[PDB]
């Protein structure tokens, strides 16, 4: 009061001096059930891979995308992004991705990178320098290589042009070595530009056959479908906690509600527009956000040439929840009540009033 | 494989007044015994909605343009009314929406179609004619949902294509009125968001034959445009609206 | 190349202001423990200029 007041003597009366706060134990962050996963199974893991010339695409959206398995997983021998990060991969929302997946040499995995150029580069595969997304490669010696050798992975060797990125080339045209005219026609400068993969399990580490997925995402003005899982904790009733609820926070008391939601509403405000009725998203059921009791903490006392004895009363405070006493205007402690009736010394409130002879209300 | 309509009857179309409906819940909020002024794309009150007729020879499919909103009303007996078309050239130079019931199931797609000229489907006195499109070549997002079906029902939506979002509001109301619409308060639930994020500026409503040529069932629809305005909603005990206020209309509702 | 100029390419959380950090201890950067020893998705945090 002495703070409050910027005096070092106190009259006797009641001074507002604090405003008692009911602070907030737990956070509750309450989102709805991870389902409709994106199918990352049908291409990480799919029967049959595809060639680097003729690169699968496959388009990921309208889907929740959960990253952290793909990202924990320790079969990947590169896991590399270039306009992201790896752990806020679950965190960021994207409009699509584009997952391309191909099988390379082990050699030209650095192949796959912006501002790198090689073979795969320049005419199977090119990434642009403004890249978004990842790219993910695991070796699989143990699947697609063949003891008599696996010559179903093609490869374009020749072209006469680099490749725009994200583009295709599936064309058989005979490359021109030479100067020599050439009609579809193979001859001593002439060759056919797909060639055939020489994997087998005895070469070592940089021939054997790799399966790269490069994820791409994209950011255009179309709604973010794809996003990351949401990890929802329990529920917790009848305490002042930090609420999250589909994106609407706040901090309140969450307890049992009687009122009917129709199926298709969500929150509930009362005539001043504050959120006082809500949903939870896991389970379909009503609560109420009762506020946190706020409350004003004033102190009653004489003079300070009289005594230094104070009371304090918490305003609209219950008194289980903070010389103890009970008043409509709120709880009271350090006053001893009496069933005497004297003329107001100290107004309290609600016919209640405090006076010094030890303080009495 | 598409089919010219030749034997229409010519007719000019009808209109009729909208009275108190095409109201919509402007968000997921619950509110109790409360009104709550909004502004929203919104019907008038009392406004000039577009009849169109199938009765037999009746049969009304033209293509109208989107504007910021469609209501859609139908007195509807035996389901003629099946889906809608949603476009900008509804050609395949551009991208189109396609809204589709069937005897199984609703099937939303946003891709890039070939339109006839007159599509439809039929039922055969069996459903066995489907006569919409010609091609599919590049399709962005696929939905198959649960289905949303004297006149004896009444069902009313609002199209909207607001931030590259698609709502679909409706209303399925239980009427025994011969042949307009009748007069009444009934606020239409949201039933689906479609993140669609095309442009579509004009419309078209899919239809059913009848064969036993072809015969058109007897249906009745109507076709209202949504305009930027203020309504005065009240929302009751149990929290659904059952009054509403146009504040444009008259100085009284002003 | 002149390799001698070097930054932290990984860290745990972002710093205060006025703060130097010359700590040479391994990067955790996937869910397996590294233990001091680099390995997959174990990092030097000091990463050269090339
Ligand atoms: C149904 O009628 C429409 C309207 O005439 C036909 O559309 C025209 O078809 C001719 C055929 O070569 C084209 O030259 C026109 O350009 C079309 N007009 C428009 C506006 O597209 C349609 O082809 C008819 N259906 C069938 C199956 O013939
Ligand atoms: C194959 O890859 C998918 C990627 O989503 C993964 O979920 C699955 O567990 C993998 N299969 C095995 C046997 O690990
Ligand atoms: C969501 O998950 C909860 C988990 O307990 C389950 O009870 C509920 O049935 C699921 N589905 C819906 C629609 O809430
Ligand atoms: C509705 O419009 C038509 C023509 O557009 C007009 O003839 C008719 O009078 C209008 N109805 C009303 C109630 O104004
Ligand atoms: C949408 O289409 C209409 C006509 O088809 C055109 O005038 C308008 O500019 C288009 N809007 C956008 C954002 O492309
Ligand atoms: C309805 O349409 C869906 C998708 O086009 C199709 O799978 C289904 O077989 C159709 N049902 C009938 C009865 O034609
Ligand atoms: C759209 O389809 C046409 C032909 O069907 C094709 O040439 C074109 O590449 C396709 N575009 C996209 C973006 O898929
Ligand atoms: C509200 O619902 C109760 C049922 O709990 C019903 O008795 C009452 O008539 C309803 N009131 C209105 C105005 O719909």
């Amino acid at each position: 009061t002495k703070c409050t007041l910027k005096s070092f003597t106190v009259e006797k009366g009641i001074y507002q001096t604090s405003n008692f706060r009911v602070q907030p134990t737990e956070s509750i962050v309450r989102f709805p059930n991870i389902t409709n996963l994106c199918p990352f199974g049908e291409v990480f893991n799919a029967t049959r891979f595809a060639s680097v010339y003729a690169w699968n695409r496959k388009r990921i959206s309208n889907c929740v995308a959960d990253y952290s398995v793909l990202y924990n997983s320790a079969s990947f021998s590169t896991f590399k992004c270039y306009g992201v990060s790896p752990t806020k991969l679950n965190d960021l929302c994207f409009t699509n991705v584009y997952a391309d997946s191909f099988v390379i040499r082990g050699d030209e995995v650095r192949q796959i990178a912006p501002g790198q150029t090689g073979k795969i580069a320049d005419y199977n595969y090119k990434l642009p320098d403004d890249f978004t997304g990842c790219v993910i490669a695991w070796n699989s010696n143990n699947l697609d290589s063949k003891v008599g050798g696996n010559y179903n992975y093609l490869y374009r060797l020749f072209r006469k042009s680099n490749l725009k990125p994200f583009e295709r080339d599936i064309s058989t045209e005979i490359y021109q070595a030479g100067s020599t005219p050439c009609n579809g026609v193979e001859g001593f400068n002439c060759y056919f530009p797909l060639q055939s993969y020489g994997f087998q399990p005895t070469y070592g580490v940089g021939y054997q056959p790799y399966r790269v997925v490069v994820l791409s995402f994209e950011l255009l003005h179309a709604p973010a479908t794809v996003c990351g899982p949401k990890k929802s904790t329990n529920l917790v009733k009848n305490k002042c906690v930090n609420f999250n609820f589909n994106g609407l926070t706040g901090t309140g008391v969450l307890t049992e509600s009687n009122k009917k939601f129709l199926p298709f509403q969500q929150f509930g405000r009362d005539i001043a527009d504050t959120t006082d009725a809500v949903r939870d998203p896991q389970t379909l059921e009503i609560l109420d956000i009762t506020p946190c009791s706020f409350g004003g903490v004033s102190v009653i006392t004489p003079g300070t040439n009289t005594s230094n004895q104070v009371a304090v009363l918490y305003q609209d405070v219950n008194c289980t929840e903070v010389n103890v006493f009970q008043t409509r205007a709120g709880c009271l402690i350090g006053a001893e009540h009496v069933n005497n009736s004297y003329e107001c010394d100290i107004p309290i409130g609600a016919g209640i009033c405090a006076s010094y002879q030890s303080i009495i209300a | 494989q598409c089919v010219n309509l030749t034997t229409r009857t010519q007719l000019p179309p009808a209109y009729t007044n909208s009275f108190t409906r095409g109201v919509y819940y402007p968000d997921k909020v619950f509110r109790s015994s409360v009104l709550h002024s909004t502004q929203d794309l919104f019907l008038p009150f009392f406004s000039n909605v577009t009849w169109f007729h199938a009765i037999h020879k009746r049969f009304d499919n033209p293509v109208l343009p989107f504007n910021d909103g469609v209501y859609f009303a139908s007195t509807e007996k035996s389901n003629i009314i099946r889906g809608w078309i949603f476009g900008t050239t509804l050609d395949s130079k551009t991208q189109s929406l396609l809204i589709v019931n069937n005897a199984t199931n609703v099937v939303i797609k946003v891709c890039e179609f070939q339109f006839c000229n007159d599509p439809f489907l039929g039922v055969y006195y069996m459903e066995s004619e489907f006569r919409v499109y010609s091609s599919a070549n590049n399709c962005t997002f696929e939905y198959v949902s649960q289905p949303f079906l004297n006149f004896k029902n009444l069902r009313e939506f609002v199209f909207k294509n607001i931030d590259g979002y698609f709502k679909i509001y409706s209303k399925h109301t239980p009427i025994n009125l011969v042949r307009d619409l009748p007069q009444g308060f009934s606020a239409l639930e949201p039933l689906v968001d479609l993140p669609i994020g095309i442009n579509i500026t004009r419309f078209q409503t899919l239809l059913a034959l009848h064969r036993s040529g072809w015969t058109a069932g007897a249906a009745a629809y109507y076709v209202g445009y949504l305009q930027p305005r203020t309504f005065l909603l009240k929302y009751n005990e149990n929290g659904t609206i059952t009054d509403a206020v146009d504040c444009a209309l008259d100085p009284l509702s002003e």
